[PDB]
């Protein structure tokens, strides 16, 4: 646990700091992919096994792939062009980032939960009846959302 | 069994647009919205729930209003891109799903499903439309991330993602705040108000009609399920109404001024959330939807890109009935007797006083009295000397729609004890 | 519990990104980071409250994919002919 | 299901693969002439301009990747039904069939519109 | 003199209205159009809300 847990958490936070700090868009996306790998390992550690594999497949494997495809079609790696820098906003921004965690830290501080449940691994074997069933309505809503998203992107690019 | 109608029409049209001209697709969309509206009415007093989808008076009323707004905004859209209709359908269905569930996650999926087609409909490709779409999408995804962490902390304070749970102390309050951020952003409550002026100014006028009516309607439909604490509600109302009216004082363009006014009006509607009466808010939103759809239908008859305040002037001489309906709308939104805006405003203030928040109510009333300055500077401008201004005096479509909106506004303002008896279970 | 605190910190980092970044795409990345932090919190509370947060995070993945698709279409349409993706380059709409 | 030891074994697999890859790259890098030249470091094609100064690449690849992310989400939803199939019966089959038909409507839309563009 | 003073009182009412408009345009200046500004003010207001809830 804590031996490798500290490692995973340190890598997670370091990768987030990179993805928000690095100006190389490609390197930021790569730090987020590393973050996704660390997070899929964490997921499996949390007895969610199917979810970690999809997190690698969809999030890293697919989403940031399209991100990279966009930033490679449109170079954009040296983002600092057309600056309007607002330099003083860089520390001020972090201030808000502090608060947005601290109050969360306050809401989660002194919070102890019963972390004892035999999830039996987050395998899809048990998620099938939960998805198609109690979640079938949310599932179909999600499917319509994606179909509409395809149509939206098509009509959005659509040079004609 | 209305959502099924919506889904069937949308999915069939998605392919039928390849064989049907965009005008035929427009007729089809209109038929679907009218059929869904009629199916909603025939189910008045018949709450129907299958899964997390749960229809009560709130779902019924707010989806009726959303369907009205969609019908009206589709009447004007005449572009030869059948997609420019399909998206509208989605939003309606999406907003339906927003008012028809208590499940926080299905609430998020419904929010995304109703909001995404708005991003694409806002592209007349005018350079301002791109800027508006960008601000809208970025701030909306930010609010969706906040709302999602709020649903997560809700699941943390309680084993279910459905509202109404007993609730813990700091963690439940924090989850409530992270939900309220997104919900007030969607309802254009300050200090989340920034996006609304820019988006209303940039988007094509009929789309702004659809937005300022149905989006705010469904947003408050979702808010009514939340048990927002009084301190947060008071802060939102104070900041929203103050900035709304004050920043509207400085506005030089009709659409931006109306967006700030809608921020102030969401601030007013946020009073009925004190009790979650769903009768006060249903009535208020009925009147607001009618009046604002009327005003934006007129503005679309003037100009889709942008309309300054001077363009409104001389409207009575140009078209008498149009100037009269515009005056009715300005006063109803001012909430002045004998117009229904007075009854909606009073019902919200009565809910607020019943909850026992007094100073907030006084500040809201002072800001509403300040609002009369520009409400009159718009309503009374109709009679002024006509200056150079593009004027498209609509088809009989938009004339009849505007007339019906104003007639319903005055009819329900004069005798509100007609429908107000049936805003509960529906006797 | 360290997992939930780390998810909050990743949300905070994404906030810092959204505020600091000049580019639209990097802001969208920071938002995705916020989403993943949310998903981690959901998985922890599902381990606590009985496995529903896993299907929750799945639907969240699908919602994320929809919004990523549509937003990247937007980013394409707005900065295809236009110059640097810098988000400060569009200041037409002023108070 | 499967024991968690297999995943630490997976970590060991990755460790050996990465170690051998880095070893091979060190072998390649250390054993070499190392006489850098200006034109040698130049990318390609005789002075400049393999592709040179060109406008941004076609959006066709963006559309490819976006299609792919959406349909991979589809597959990620189809698999939990694939594992538990006989237990979910005609109800689960019908739900998965309606879901599949929605996203197949999306596919047919993008196909009758096509992306050669 | 009382007539002049009445005119001056009406002028003070005018000044109240003008203060209202000036405050209004100071608050309408809050929205410049730089998306970073809108995001910062948004997050700032949301954090203020979350602090108020205690």
């Amino acid at each position: 646990m804590s031996l490798l847990e500290g490692l995973a958490l340190f890598l997670l936070l370091l990768s987030g700091v990179l993805v928000v700090t690095l100006r190389n868009a490609i390197h930021a996306a790569l730090a987020l992919i590393l973050n996704f790998l660390v997070l899929a390992g964490v997921y499996v550690a949390l007895d969610a096994r199917f979810l970690g594999f999809i997190q690698v497949i969809v999030y890293a494997g697919a989403i940031v792939v399209l991100f990279l495809f966009v930033i490679m079609l449109l170079f954009a790696a040296q983002g600092e062009i057309g600056f309007d820098p607002l330099v003083r906003s860089r520390p001020l921004a972090a201030l808000l980032a502090l608060g947005v965690a601290g109050i969360l830290a306050a809401g989660l501080w002194g919070l102890d939960l019963a972390f004892t449940q035999d999830l039996k691994g987050g395998l899809p074997q048990a998620l099938g009846p939960l998805l198609y069933g109690d979640w079938l309505f949310v599932l179909l809503a999600v499917g319509f959302l994606l179909m509409a998203a395809t149509v939206v992107a098509v009509a959005l690019v659509e040079p004609g | 069994m209305t959502l099924a109608i919506l889904a069937v029409f949308s999915v069939a049209l998605t392919l039928l647009g390849f064989v049907l001209p965009p005008q035929g697709v427009k007729r089809a969309t209109l038929l679907g919205l009218a059929l869904a509206l009629a199916s909603l009415l025939l189910t008045w007093g018949k709450p129907f729930a299958f899964g997390p989808y749960a229809v009560d008076g709130v779902s019924q009323v707010f989806t009726l209003l959303a369907l009205l707004g969609a019908l009206w905004t589709v009447g004007l859209v005449r572009s030869g891109r059948f997609e420019f209709y399909l998206l509208v359908l989605y939003a309606a269905l999406g907003m339906h799903l927003l008012a028809s569930t208590r499940h926080l996650l299905l609430m998020l999926v419904a929010l995304e499903a109703l909001s995404l087609p708005l991003y694409a409909l806002a592209t007349w490709r005018r350079g301002q439309g791109l800027e508006a779409a960008l601000k809208y999408f970025l701030l909306g995804a930010l609010a969706a991330a906040f709302f999602l962490y709020g649903a997560a902390l809700f699941y943390g304070a309680t084993g279910s993602l459905v509202l109404g749970a007993p609730g813990e102390g700091p963690l439940y309050a924090l989850a409530l705040g992270l939900l309220l951020v997104g919900l007030g952003f969607k309802a254009a409550l300050a200090p989340f108000h920034f996006w609304t002026p820019d988006v209303y100014q940039g988007s094509p006028t009929p789309v702004v009609l659809f937005m300022a009516t149905s989006v705010k309607a469904a947003a408050f439909a979702a808010l009514l399920r939340v048990a927002a604490p009084p301190e947060a509600l008071a802060l939102l109302v104070a900041l929203s109404v103050v900035v709304g009216n004050l920043a509207a004082l400085a506005q030089k363009e009709a659409k931006r001024l109306l967006a700030y006014s809608s921020i102030a009006h969401a601030g007013y509607m946020a009073l009925a959330l004190y009790t979650g009466n769903a009768q006060a808010l249903g009535f208020y939103l009925l009147t607001y939807v009618l009046a604002t759809g009327l005003a934006f239908a007129v503005l679309s008859q003037i100009s889709p890109d942008r309309v300054p305040l001077e363009a409104l002037r001389g409207l009575y001489r140009k078209d008498p009935l149009l100037g009269l309906a515009f005056l009715v709308a300005m006063l109803s939104l001012l909430g002045l007797p004998p117009l229904a805006g007075f009854w909606g405003k009073y019902l919200a203030f009565a809910e607020a006083a019943r909850a026992g928040a007094w100073g907030v109510l006084v500040l809201a009333l002072v800001t509403s009295a300040v609002s009369a300055y520009y409400y009159l500077g718009l309503g009374l401008a109709v009679f002024a000397r006509p200056e150079e201004t593009p004027f498209r005096p609509g088809p009989p479509w938009a004339r009849a729609a505007v007339v019906a909106a104003g007639v319903l506004l005055l009819a329900l303002g004069l005798l509100p004890g007609l429908v107000l008896p049936a805003l509960a279970a529906g006797g | 519990m360290s997992y939930l605190l780390t998810s909050a910190l990743l949300f905070a980092l994404g906030v810092y990104g959204v505020l600091t970044r000049r580019t639209a795409i990097l802001v969208f990345l920071s938002i995705e980071l916020m989403l993943n932090a949310a998903n981690l919190s959901l998985v922890g509370f599902a381990r606590a409250y009985g496995l529903d947060g896993q299907v929750a995070a799945l639907m969240v993945i699908a919602v994320a994919a929809a919004e990523v698709a549509v937003g990247l279409g937007l980013i394409v349409a707005i900065f295809r002919h236009r110059e640097s993706t810098a988000v400060d380059d569009l200041s037409e709409l002023r108070g | 299901m499967a024991p968690i030891q297999e995943y630490v074994g997976t970590l060991i697999y990755v460790g050996v693969a990465l170690f051998i890859g880095v070893a091979a790259l060190l072998v390649g890098a250390l054993l070499g002439p190392k006489k850098p030249g200006r034109a040698k470091l130049m990318p390609y094609e005789s002075g400049n301009d393999p592709a040179g100064e060109v406008k941004r690449f076609p959006v066709h690849f963006y559309v490819v990747a976006m299609l792919f992310i959406l349909f991979d989400v589809e597959v990620a939803f189809l698999w939990p039904y694939a594992v538990s199939a006989g237990g979910l019966g005609l109800y689960g089959f019908l739900g998965v069939l309606a879901f599949t038909l929605l996203l197949f409507v999306g596919f047919l839309y993008e196909w009758w519109k096509g992306v050669m563009r | 003199a009382l007539f002049y003073g009445d005119r001056g009182l009406l002028s003070g009412y005018f000044g109240l209205g003008g203060a209202a408009r000036s405050l209004g345009q100071g608050l309408a200046r809050l929205q410049t159009g730089y998306l970073r500004v809108y995001a910062l003010l948004f997050v700032l207001g949301a954090l203020l809300l979350l602090g108020v809830m205690r």
